Formats: structure tokens, C-alpha cells, sequence
């Protein structure tokens, strides 16, 4: 542990990106969080909601 | 409730029969309706007011 | 009158990606190439890759 400093540093960044990563499997409130699946699915203008 | 499973379904006619009174799709847009792999399909049929 | 008629009313309820797809539109497959970058299409699992 004697370079936690720069541990520290690796490591709140890796999380950030695996947060920010991780957010696109969120629905949002959307029927699907895959874009692909809501436009096969659904007509533009109902896809676009 | 009848069970669909292991054939392949064309909405196609379905849709361009004017026959019905009304077509109304939720969850997916009856033009794409012939682009999709559904793990099963469950029509019911009834006959109300 | 109408709206006191009989009515015949079918439902078509069905899920959508989760399993081993068995009910699939008339879409003709194609041949399966690799190593290049292409747009996938696996039992309606629209893709690039």
C-alpha cells in the first residue's frame, strides 16, 4: 500500500468508465436499452419516443 | 389460447386484409412484424361485445 | 346495432429476445462470412461487427 496515491487515482478513474459503460444497459424508461432492438421493432415515429 | 411455435409466419397478409376492423400492434410495428424471431406466439381468440 | 354485435377478437402476444427464437418471418438466410465487418443479423438481432 505504499503507492495507494496513484492506486487511488487508477482506480476512480477505471470506475468512472465502467459507470459510464454500465449506464447504457439502463432503460431510461424506454421499452429496450438497445437501439438496434427499438429500431426493428418500432416505426420511426413511434421509435422516437 | 393456442400455441405458435416452430413455423414461420407472414403478417404480411395479415396486415393487408382489409377485412378487419382493427389493427392495432403495441410493442412492435406490423410492417417490421415480418423481420422479427419471436420465442413463442400466443393468439387468443374470443368473441365479445 | 354496433357496439352490440358479436366481435371476433384475436391477440397476437409474444416475447421478444430472451430464448432460442422458433417463430420467424419470411426473410430468406444467407451465407455466413467472416473476418469482416458486416451487418449480422441473427434471429433478429440486428448488429455491425
Amino acid at each position: 500500500s505504499a503507492l495507494g496515491k496513484l492506486q487511488d487515482v487508477v482506480n476512480q478513474n477505471a470506475q468512472a468508465l465502467n459507470t459510464l459503460v454500465k449506464q447504457l444497459s439502463s432503460n431510461f424508461g424506454a421499452i429496450s436499452s438497445v437501439l438496434n432492438d427499438i429500431l426493428s421493432r418500432l416505426d420511426p415515429p413511434e421509435a422516437e419516443v | 389460447r393456442k400455441r405458435i411455435s416452430n413455423c414461420v409466419a407472414d403478417y404480411s397478409v395479415l396486415y393487408n386484409s382489409a377485412s378487419f376492423s382493427t389493427f392495432k400492434c403495441y410493442g412492435v410495428s406490423p410492417t417490421k412484424l415480418n423481420d422479427l424471431c419471436f420465442t413463442n406466439v400466443y393468439a387468443d381468440s374470443f368473441v365479445i361485445r | 346495432g354496433v357496439g352490440y354485435q358479436p366481435y371476433r377478437v384475436v391477440v397476437l402476444s409474444f416475447e421478444l429476445l430472451h430464448a432460442p427464437a422458433t417463430v420467424c418471418g419470411p426473410k430468406k438466410s444467407t451465407n455466413l462470412v467472416k473476418n469482416k465487418c458486416v451487418n449480422f443479423n441473427f434471429n433478429g438481432l440486428t448488429g455491425t461487427g
